[PDB]
């Protein structure tokens, strides 16, 4: 039908593709709202017309119907003058949803009122058609010097507009392996002055610019956070961000109270309290390391520490085992609280799942360092780092763990018991000796 | 009138190409380095890009010869997308007439590109600045960031401040720098040299990628395939060259760069590269105690013609804008390679010259009032 291949060629967020590589429609919407749960958004139609098209994935066309409703009512609250072309893709959300419903009488009345508006407003010498966008991108990779960004963007819509081939393949293939070559190099520090200088009042750049950048600034760093929280004090996202911000400071006593406050605005929210998990542990990792002395305080913030990190594990974690990463931190938790057999149950826990070679690595190496230090047996140890050195992902840890066969090599002197296992691991270093001069 | 219709246009007049205010050695024999390896399509883009060189530099009268070239490839193959990839080549007429003066003609190219829009336009859609602000959130949101970066960049070409694109752009940034995008690179260069089965140069960049990635088998064949079948294209010449630099290997990598120097006229850019990997290889040798070898001779003697033939070619070329801009450059290499080569070895020959006149041309360029006004433009630092 007509309908549809006229329906194609409006722009809006279901022809976008937002989701992608997506295994559920779940973990998108955690991700977009609960985990990031501090951005909101600078323009509030975005939230609704997202929410939107997450509802009608669901199932559900009247709760669409609605946010979409909210969301045009936000746009009218807030430009009066540019009503007309601020409302242009809310008009496509109505179309497609009308579509899907059924009512077609009302699709084609919001595409005959997007169709006046772009008659009125257009330009008559311009046009959009992916040839112009391959044109543009063969000029830039012979102009450039160092930004290949945008010639990647450029040879994208192209691509995606019209997939399978080879012209735009061989562009989108150049354009990555220049950008992969030579990284691109951004300074946040100016854009963020400028921002901060351009329009004030609003009270999130400055807390970015206090803790990313500004070091040297130090209490003048800290009064960008105070006039923050003096200027917002309902802002979500300056309190989220101040309460991170103060770990580095280590001064909790004031971090708390801000994520209480926090945790009173949403209750059922797990990060909230990963936080006060991860400012207990840094204050006491802090403290751990030279304060010494009475040595007292220290149990108790453990104490707290681990029953906050537990009320975090019991939720949103259960459901998806890979998500908050936190094992590792509750069994270094115990490990460091001399307790044990809980300790090597959540490692385990831990270890079952699924993680990319890197951090397998890591956890490898980890393990093989503590199943060293607190049991008497090597052989376990040895078995570890051999798990660990099975993966050929190249990487620091992988070096680290190079040394540590290199120690084993050592404890075949010291203990019989490494036996040929010890040949096996002299066998692999040699050959990656001969690879390293292979690499000469 | 007409000075209103023309910022409207798609050419390479409207794109900030030198936004960065740093050019390489002129283009000239850059971009038209080879044209008897390229087909129609890829000949017709070079001419466009071309035209735009020159014009720059002066010659306006040669810039329309080399948009008509471009102009009959083009109209010589009858396809749909063949009409639409036209559009760029008529807003290059618009452009020069209107500088060169006839600003009667340039009236007709400006009439003839409305009714081709007007035939292909689309009726649901629009390009404005608060149309790239509400997609460059959405993609924030989503966890795009590098794609919601250039949305807002392009948004303030068009106004240079504006309080809500300049807030978003920093926002995009902090997060880029706190977390790097994924790149992907073996897949992608895989799958474009399975789509082109005819192509070498795709082929020297996946072995580049492969030495550094740790291995050397799979990269050594790859390059061998690629030099056997195309044996005479510089682009895969110097990065031929490249690999075997990298790998450890200084023989074989001046080899390759002398034979890539005899392939083409426009043997110009090459002459920097061979001559700074003639002084590394000298410079080592001192370190192993090898003050004089036939080897060592063998050596010098090739640099002190290179020196001179160089040196030669400089003087005798067109004196132009962009000439004196690369000419400059190129300076303070030839330079130091002359006391290590000549000074040393023997004493000058007085008579020879070649030098003392080049020098001579190089106080010349920096007076020019032709680059001052030419760098003005095109707004690069001084």
């Amino acid at each position: 039908e007509s309908l549809v291949c006229n329906l194609r060629q409006l722009k809006c967020h279901f022809t976008w593709n937002l989701i992608a590589e997506d295994e559920s429609l779940d973990e998108f919407e955690d991700r977009v709202f609960n985990k990031d749960e501090f951005q909101n958004s600078e323009f509030k139609a975005t939230m609704c017309n997202i929410l939107a098209y997450v509802k009608h994935c669901r199932g559900l066309n009247e709760a669409a119907l609605q946010c979409l409703g909210e969301a045009e009512g936000f746009i009218q609250q807030q430009h009066p003058d540019q009503v007309e072309i601020r409302s242009l893709v809310t008009w496509g959300n109505y179309a497609w949803v009308y579509y899907h419903m059924g009512q077609f009488s009302k699709a084609q009345a919001y595409l005959d009122k997007v169709k006046q508006v772009c008659k009125k407003f257009s330009s008559p010498y311009r046009i959009e058609n992916p040839a112009l966008d391959c044109e543009e991108g063969w000029a830039r990779l012979k102009c450039t010097k160092n930004q290949n960004e945008r010639v990647k963007v450029c040879f994208q819509k192209a691509l995606e507009k019209d997939p399978k081939n080879p012209e735009f393949t061989s562009g989108w293939a150049i354009a990555n392996y220049r950008l992969d070559d030579w990284p691109a190099r951004n300074y946040c520090i100016d854009s963020l002055e400028q921002a901060i200088q351009l329009s004030p009042d609003n009270t999130y750049v400055k807390v970015l610019l206090a803790l990313k950048l500004d070091a040297v600034h130090k209490n003048q760093a800290m009064a960008l956070v105070e006039e923050a929280l003096k200027k917002d004090p309902s802002a979500i996202d300056t309190l989220l961000r101040a309460a991170r911000f103060y770990c580095k400071v280590y001064d909790t006593d004031r971090a708390i109270q801000l994520l209480r406050k926090a945790l009173e605005k949403l209750p059922n929210n797990a990060y909230v309290h990963y936080y006060m998990g991860c400012c207990y542990r840094s204050k006491v990792h802090h403290m751990l390391n030279r304060r010494e002395m009475v040595f007292s305080g220290d149990r108790k913030k453990l104490e707290e520490l681990i029953q906050l990190a537990v009320n975090h594990l019991r939720k949103a974690e259960e459901i998806k085992e890979m998500l908050e990463y936190s094992c590792s931190f509750l069994a270094d938790l115990y490990i460091i609280a001399k307790k044990y057999d809980e300790a090597d149950y959540y490692f385990q826990k831990e270890l079952s799942k699924d993680l990319p070679p890197g951090p397998k690595q890591l956890l490898h190496l980890r393990y093989g360092n503590f199943q060293f230090f607190q049991m008497k047996r090597q052989d376990k140890a040895i078995y570890h780092y051999m798990e660990g050195v099975k993966i050929k992902k190249k990487t620091i840890p992988q070096k680290k763990m190079r040394e540590k066969l290199q120690r084993i090599a050592l404890r075949r002197l010291h203990e019989d018991e490494s036996d040929s296992e010890a040949l096996h691991i002299l066998a692999f270093l040699q050959e990656n000796g001969g690879g390293q001069q292979a690499d000469k | 009138s007409l000075e209103a219709i023309l910022p409207q246009l798609k050419c390479h007049f409207t794109w900030n190409l030198f936004r960065e205010g740093s050019m390489s050695s002129h283009m000239e024999d850059r971009v038209c380095n080879q044209v008897e390896h390229l087909n129609s399509e890829e000949k017709a883009t070079m001419y466009d890009l071309l035209a735009y060189i020159k014009h720059l530099d002066g010659e306006s009268k040669a810039a329309l010869e080399c948009l008509g070239q471009a102009e009959d490839l083009r109209k010589s193959e009858h396809n749909d997308q063949s009409e639409i990839r036209r559009l760029v080549t008529w807003g290059n007429y618009a452009w020069i007439y209107y500088h060169m003066g006839r600003l009667s003609e340039a009236q007709a190219y400006v009439d003839k590109v409305r009714q081709v829009c007007q035939k292909f336009a689309n009726p649901y859609s629009m390009e404005c600045p608060e149309l790239e602000c509400e997609e460059g959130w959405t993609r924030l949101k989503c966890g795009r960031n590098e794609r919601a970066k250039m949305c807002f960049e392009k948004a303030l070409e068009e106004k240079p401040k504006d309080p809500e694109c300049s807030s978003g752009m920093a926002i995009a940034m902090f997060r880029l720098e706190e977390k790097p995008e994924k790149q992907f690179s073996v897949d992608a260069l895989k799958q474009a040299m399975e789509l082109n089965p005819q192509n070498q140069y795709l082929k020297v960049l996946l072995a580049l990628k492969l030495l550094r990635m740790g291995e050397e088998a799979e990269g050594e064949r790859l390059i061998k395939d690629a030099l056997g079948k195309a044996p005479n294209q510089t682009d895969v010449l110097q990065k031929a060259a490249q690999f075997y630099k990298k790998k450890g290997n200084l023989d074989r990598a001046i080899e390759l760069l002398g034979k890539a120097l005899r392939s083409t006229v426009n043997n110009s850019p090459l002459y920097s590269l061979v001559m700074c990997r003639y002084r590394e290889i000298l410079e080592q040798l001192q370190n192993k105690g090898d003050a004089d070898s036939s080897e060592r001779r063998q050596r010098m003697a090739e640099l002190r013609r290179l020196t001179m033939e160089f040196m030669q070619k400089t003087l005798q070329r067109r004196r132009s804008p962009l000439n004196s801009y690369s000419d400059l450059i190129d300076f303070p290499e030839v330079e130091r390679c002359y006391q290590m080569v000549i000074s040393k070895e023997s004493p000058d020959v007085e008579e020879e010259d070649l030098y003392e006149r080049y020098c001579n041309l190089q106080e010349y360029h920096r007076k020019s009032e032709d680059l001052a006004a030419l760098e003005c433009l095109l707004q690069f630092p001084r």
